[PDB]
RNA sequence: AAAGGUGAAAAGAACCCCGGGAGGGGAGUGAAAGAGAACCUGAAACCGUGGACUUACAAGCAGUCAUGGCACCUUAUGCG
RNA sequence: GCGAGAGCUAACUUCCGUAGCCGAGAGGGAAACAACCCAGACCAUCAGCUAAGGUCCCUAAAUGAUCGCUCAGUGGUUAA
RNA sequence: GUAGGGGAGCGUUCAGUCCGCGGAGAAGCCAUACCGGAAGGAGUGGUGGAGCCGACUGAAGUGCGGAUGCCGGCAUGAGUAACGAUAAAAGAAGUGAGAAUCUUCUUCGCCGUAAGGACAAGGGUUCCUGGGGAAGGGUCGUCCGCCCAGGGAAAGUCGG
C-alpha cells in the first residue's frame, strides 16, 4: 500500500462510462423528470426514449448520455451493445440571480437555477 | 487581542446534533430545535429513570396474582399469607418462579394459604 | 352542460377567416402542415367546397368565390380538383399526424386532398 | 398585504408527497415496419416517412 | 458597496473522442490534476443518487423508558 | 380556610387581619387541573414499607367479611 | 429553588518561559461504542498539505437561541400567480446543429387628425455594413435598440 502520497502516484483515479454536463441553464426540478424515465434502462432505450419525451431537457440529457456512451466505448473499451445507464443524476449548478420589478415600487428576485446533469453508462451482466 | 469564536461554536453545536440521532426532521438536523427537544428529553430522562422502577413492579404484581389465582388465590391473599410465615421475605423474583416453575409457586401457594389459616 | 358541436378558438370573425384562409391554402398546395385540431376543423369546410363546386355551372362557381377570394385557387377548383373527384363519393382530404413541435410542443398534422 | 398566505413551512416530507404524481409517462415506442427507428403509434416514421407508403421527404 | 488564494516552477493541458457550443472523458505535465484556470482548506443550512431497517385501521410538542423483531462488529460480541 | 368591612351575607370581585401553599415546588392523589389532600426530589437499583388516595374491566391492588338501608340509575343537577 | 450573594473550575485568542511535534503528513475539517462530577478531553481511521499541541504564569475585542437583532447563503409557498391591453392570423418557400418566433412570397386583420410623416427637448452611436449568439429579450431565437469590429455625420446663405 506505501502511504497516501504515494497511492497518488501509484493509482490514477478513473471514471469509467461517467460524464457531466455542467452548468446547463435549466432547472434541477424540471431537468430530473426527464433523466427519472431514462434511469436504468439500455442505452439504446435511452436514445429513443429521449428522442420522443416532449421536454426541453431531452436535448441536455440526450448528449450526456451519448458522451457517457462515447466514453464507455473510446476510453474505458467497453460493449456498445452491453451498455445501460447504471446511474443519472441531476445535482444543482450555481443560481444565476435576476431582478424583476413588481407594483407600487417594490421589486423581486427570479432564480435562473442550472443544473449538473451526469450520466454513468455500465456493461450490463445477468451472469 | 481579539478573541473570535472559530471552532467554539461548531463544537459545541456538532456535539448536540449528534445526541439527536434518530430525531424526526429538522430535530435532528437543525440545532436550536435539536437542542430544543433536548431539554423536554431531560425532563422525560430523569422521571424515567424512577419510573420504570413502579413499572416492573406492577408487571410483577401482575404475573403474581396470575399464578396465585390459577390455584385459586390472588395478590393480596398470596402475599399475606408468605408474609405470616415471616420465613419468606421473597418479595423479589416471586415473579419468576410464577412464570418459569409453577410445581415451585404452587409450593409458595400451598405455604401462604396455612400461615393464613 | 354543453352538447353543442363546432371548435372556436378565436372570436367569429377569425374563426371563418382561418377556415377560409386553409381552405384556400389545401386547394393552392394540394397539401398542408398544420396543428392537429386546424387540421381536424378544416377536414369538413374544404369537403362542403368541393361538393360545391361538383355543380359545375355559374351559381355553384360564385357560391366558391363566396369563401375561396382567390381568383385562381377558385377556377383550379371548378375547372380541375371537383372533375376529377366526379366519381369519388366525395370522402377525399385524409389527415396524417406528423408529431410535436418544439416551441409550444404541440402535435403537428398533414392535410392532403 | 397579500390577504391568505401559509401559516408554516410546508417539511420536506409534505412537500415530496403531494410530488407523488409528476412522474413523467415514457412513450409506447414502436419498431417502425420499414427503416425500424422508432416511431409514435398513429404518427408517421420519423426516420423514413412511411406510414405504409412513403408519406413524407427524407 | 462586495470582492483575496492554481503550482515550487506555467511546465496553463499538443493530440484523440461525445457535443453547434458549453461541458466533459482520456493522453501528456506535475510530488499531487485526491492542484485545471467557477484552481488552497471546503463546515452547516439546503438539493439529489444508492443501500439497510421500515411504513397504506392511523389521532400524532414528535420524545423518553421498557420489551420484542431485523441488521451490522475498526474505542465493537457481552456487549453494544 | 378562618375573622371583618365594602358589594346583593354576588363575582375566579375589592380591601385589611390571620395560617398555609403557588409565586420560587418536582413526586403521588383529585379524569384533565399554580392553589385543595398527601408529601419537600444529592446520584444509582429490573429491592422493601407506607401517606393522601384506592382494590369489577379500561387501571396497581378484596367481584373482601358482618349487620343494615335505598330500586330512584337516586348514587351521577338547588329551593319554597 | 426564581431574583440575588458566595465558592471551585472548563474553554478560546494573544504573550513570556519550559518541553516537545510535523511533508514517513501541522492546523482545520469528517466519523467514532473511549475517558472525566460538569464545562470538557483523548485514542483510532479518513481528508487536508504547513504549520503546531502540552505545562506554568500574564493579558483580553474571551463562550450566543433568542434582541420584528446585522451580513451572507439557502429553503417554504410551487412547478403554483403571472409572461404587460381581446388589433388576429394562415400557409408555402428559404436558412440553420436546432425554427410557432429569423428571411422571402402570397393572403388575412388593425391604425390612418394616426398607431402616418417633420422638428424641438432630452438621449448618446442606439445609425449603416459584416460577424456573434454567454447574459439582457417575460418563451424561443439562426434575430435585435444586445455583444464585437469597421464605417457614417460635409454649410458664406439653414439654427446659434
Ligand atoms: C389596498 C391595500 C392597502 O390596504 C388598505 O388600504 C385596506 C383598505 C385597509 O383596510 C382597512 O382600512 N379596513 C379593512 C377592514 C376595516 C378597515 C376599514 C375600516 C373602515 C372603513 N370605512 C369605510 C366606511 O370605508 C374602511 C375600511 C388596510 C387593510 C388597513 O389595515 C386595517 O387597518 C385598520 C386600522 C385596522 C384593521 N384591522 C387590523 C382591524 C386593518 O385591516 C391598513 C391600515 O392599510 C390602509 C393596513 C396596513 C398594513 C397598510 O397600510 C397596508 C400595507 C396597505 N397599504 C397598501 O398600499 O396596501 C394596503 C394593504
Ligand atoms: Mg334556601
Ligand atoms: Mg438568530
Amino acid at each position: 500500500f506505501r502511504n497516501k502520497k504515494q497511492r497518488k502516484q501509484q493509482v490514477k483515479l478513473r471514471k469509467p462510462g461517467f460524464a457531466v454536463a455542467k452548468y446547463v441553464r435549466m432547472s434541477p426540478r424540471k431537468v430530473r423528470l426527464v433523466v427519472d424515465v431514462i434511469r436504468g434502462k439500455s442505452v439504446q432505450d435511452a436514445e429513443d426514449l429521449l428522442r420522443f419525451i416532449p421536454r426541453s431537457a431531452s436535448e441536455p440529457v440526450a448528449k450526456v448520455l451519448n458522451s457517457a456512451k462515447a466514453n464507455a466505448l473510446h476510453n474505458d473499451e467497453m460493449l456498445e451493445d452491453r451498455l445501460f445507464v447504471k446511474e443519472a443524476y441531476v445535482d444543482a449548478g450555481p443560481t444565476l440571480k435576476r431582478l424583476i420589478p413588481r407594483a407600487r415600487g417594490s421589486a423581486n428576485i427570479i432564480k435562473k437555477r442550472t443544473s449538473h446533469i451526469t450520466i454513468i453508462v455500465a456493461e450490463k451482466g445477468n451472469k | 487581542p481579539r478573541a473570535k469564536t472559530g471552532i467554539v461554536r461548531r463544537r459545541r453545536h456538532k456535539k448536540v446534533l449528534k445526541r439527536a440521532k434518530g430525531f424526526w426532521g429538522s430535530r435532528s438536523k437543525q440545532y436550536r430545535n435539536a437542542f430544543q427537544t433536548l431539554l423536554n428529553a431531560a425532563t422525560y430522562e430523569y422521571r424515567d429513570r424512577r419510573n420504570k422502577k413502579r413499572d416492573f413492579r406492577r408487571l410483577w404484581i401482575q404475573r403474581i396474582n396470575a399464578g396465585a389465582r390459577l390455584h385459586g388465590m390472588n395478590y393480596s391473599t398470596f402475599i399475606n399469607g408468605l408474609k405470616r410465615a415471616n420465613i419468606d421475605l421473597n418479595r423479589k423474583v416471586l415473579a419468576d418462579i410464577a412464570a418459569r416453575e409453577p410445581e415451585a409457586f404452587k409450593a409458595l401457594v400451598d405455604a401462604s394459604r396455612n400461615a393464613r389459616q | 352542460h354543453g352538447k353543442a358541436g363546432r371548435k372556436l378558438n378565436r372570436n367569429s370573425s377569425a374563426r371563418v377567416a382561418l377556415a377560409r384562409a386553409q381552405a384556400t391554402a389545401l386547394l393552392r398546395e394540394g397539401r398542408i402542415q398544420t396543428t392537429l385540431t386546424k387540421a381536424k376543423e378544416l377536414r369538413p369546410f374544404v369537403e362542403q367546397l368541393i361538393t360545391t363546386a361538383k355543380g359545375g355551372d355559374l351559381h355553384s362557381r360564385r357560391l366558391v368565390a363566396q369563401d375561396i377570394h382567390d381568383k385562381d385557387v377558385v377556377r383550379k377548383v371548378m375547372d380541375e380538383v371537383a372533375p376529377k373527384y366526379a366519381e369519388r363519393p366525395g370522402g377525399y382530404t385524409r389527415i396524417l399526424r406528423v408529431g410535436t413541435r418544439r416551441g409550444d410542443g404541440v402535435t403537428m398534422a398533414l392535410i392532403e386532398l | 398585504a397579500k390577504h391568505p398566505v401559509p401559516k408554516k413551512k410546508t417539511s420536506k416530507s409534505k412537500r415530496d408527497m403531494r410530488r407523488s404524481h409528476h412522474a413523467l409517462t415514457a412513450p409506447n415506442l414502436t419498431e417502425c415496419p420499414q427503416c425500424h427507428g422508432k416511431k409514435l403509434s398513429h404518427h408517421i416514421c420519423p426516420n423514413c416517412g412511411y406510414y405504409d407508403g412513403r408519406q413524407v421527404l427524407a
